[PDB]
């Protein structure tokens, strides 16, 4: 929205009320601890591949 | 100040809170290897 | 090799997986459909205290139920170094695996 501030050198605006807002913030912390068997993934139960 | 939704609920066996229960419901997580899936395999 | 509830079409001969590997087969001698599940494996993690303090060792077998591990000798490639722990005098089951 367009909003021009009504500035004047003699005038000020002071709020007379307040709102208490509970704003939700989501933060990642950890991820999946994957472990990879390289021999089994590369070689599908092959001795010659191993 | 009410705090029953974020303090843990003893009625829940897994003692997470109500909002934590809704958070765990909305996040779709696979069973993965925490149950190890081993006898069930022996599904992505 | 097990019995499969999957029913092939008469021209079908093999059932395949996501990674383009064979999962279900048709037996040539008798026309019944089987399914292939590869044999058991898992990770091994070794728990030790300091060598300056002692030499006793606990061994964790990852991701495998304890119904197999104390009888999982099976003439393994690496069985003579965990042979006393392949016997399984003390057996505990965790979510990580058989300890
Ligand atoms: C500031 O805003 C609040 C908003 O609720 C005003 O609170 C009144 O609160 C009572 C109960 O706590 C309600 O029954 C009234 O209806 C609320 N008033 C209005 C106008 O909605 C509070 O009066 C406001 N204060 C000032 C100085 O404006
Ligand atoms: C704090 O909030 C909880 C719920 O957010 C209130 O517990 C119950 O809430 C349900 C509505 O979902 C009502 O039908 C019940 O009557 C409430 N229980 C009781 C014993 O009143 C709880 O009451 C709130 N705490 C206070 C002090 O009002
Ligand atoms: C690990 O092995 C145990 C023992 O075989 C399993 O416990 C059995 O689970 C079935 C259903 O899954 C029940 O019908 C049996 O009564 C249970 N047996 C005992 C002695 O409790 C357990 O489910 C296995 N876990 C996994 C992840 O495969
Ligand atoms: C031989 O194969 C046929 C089908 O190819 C099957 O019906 C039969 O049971 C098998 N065995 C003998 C002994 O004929």
């Amino acid at each position: 929205a367009e909003n021009s501030v009504a500035y004047s050198n003699n005038s000020i605006a002071i709020p007379t009320n307040f709102t208490i807002s509970v704003t939700t913030e989501i933060l990642p912390v950890s991820m999946t601890k994957t472990s990879v068997d390289c021999t089994m993934y590369i070689c599908g139960d092959s001795t010659e591949c191993s | 100040f009410n705090f029953s939704q974020i303090l843990p609920d003893p009625s829940k066996p897994s003692k997470r809170s109500f909002i934590e229960d809704l958070l765990f419901n909305k996040v779709t997580l696979a069973d993965a290897g925490f149950i190890k899936q081993y006898g069930d395999c022996l599904d992505l | 090799l097990t019995e499969s509830n999957k029913k092939f079409l008469p021209f079908q001969q093999f059932g395949r997986d996501i990674a383009d590997t064979t999962d279900a087969v048709r037996d040539p001698q008798t026309l019944e459909i089987l399914d292939i599940t590869p044999c058991s494996f898992g990770g091994v993690s070794v728990i030790t205290p300091g060598t300056n303090t002692s030499n006793q060792v606990a061994v964790l077998y990852q991701g495998v139920n304890c119904t197999e591990v104390p009888v999982a000798i099976h003439a393994d490639q690496l069985t003579p170094t965990w042979r006393v722990y392949s016997t399984g005098s003390n057996v505990f089951q965790t979510r990580a695996g058989c300890l």
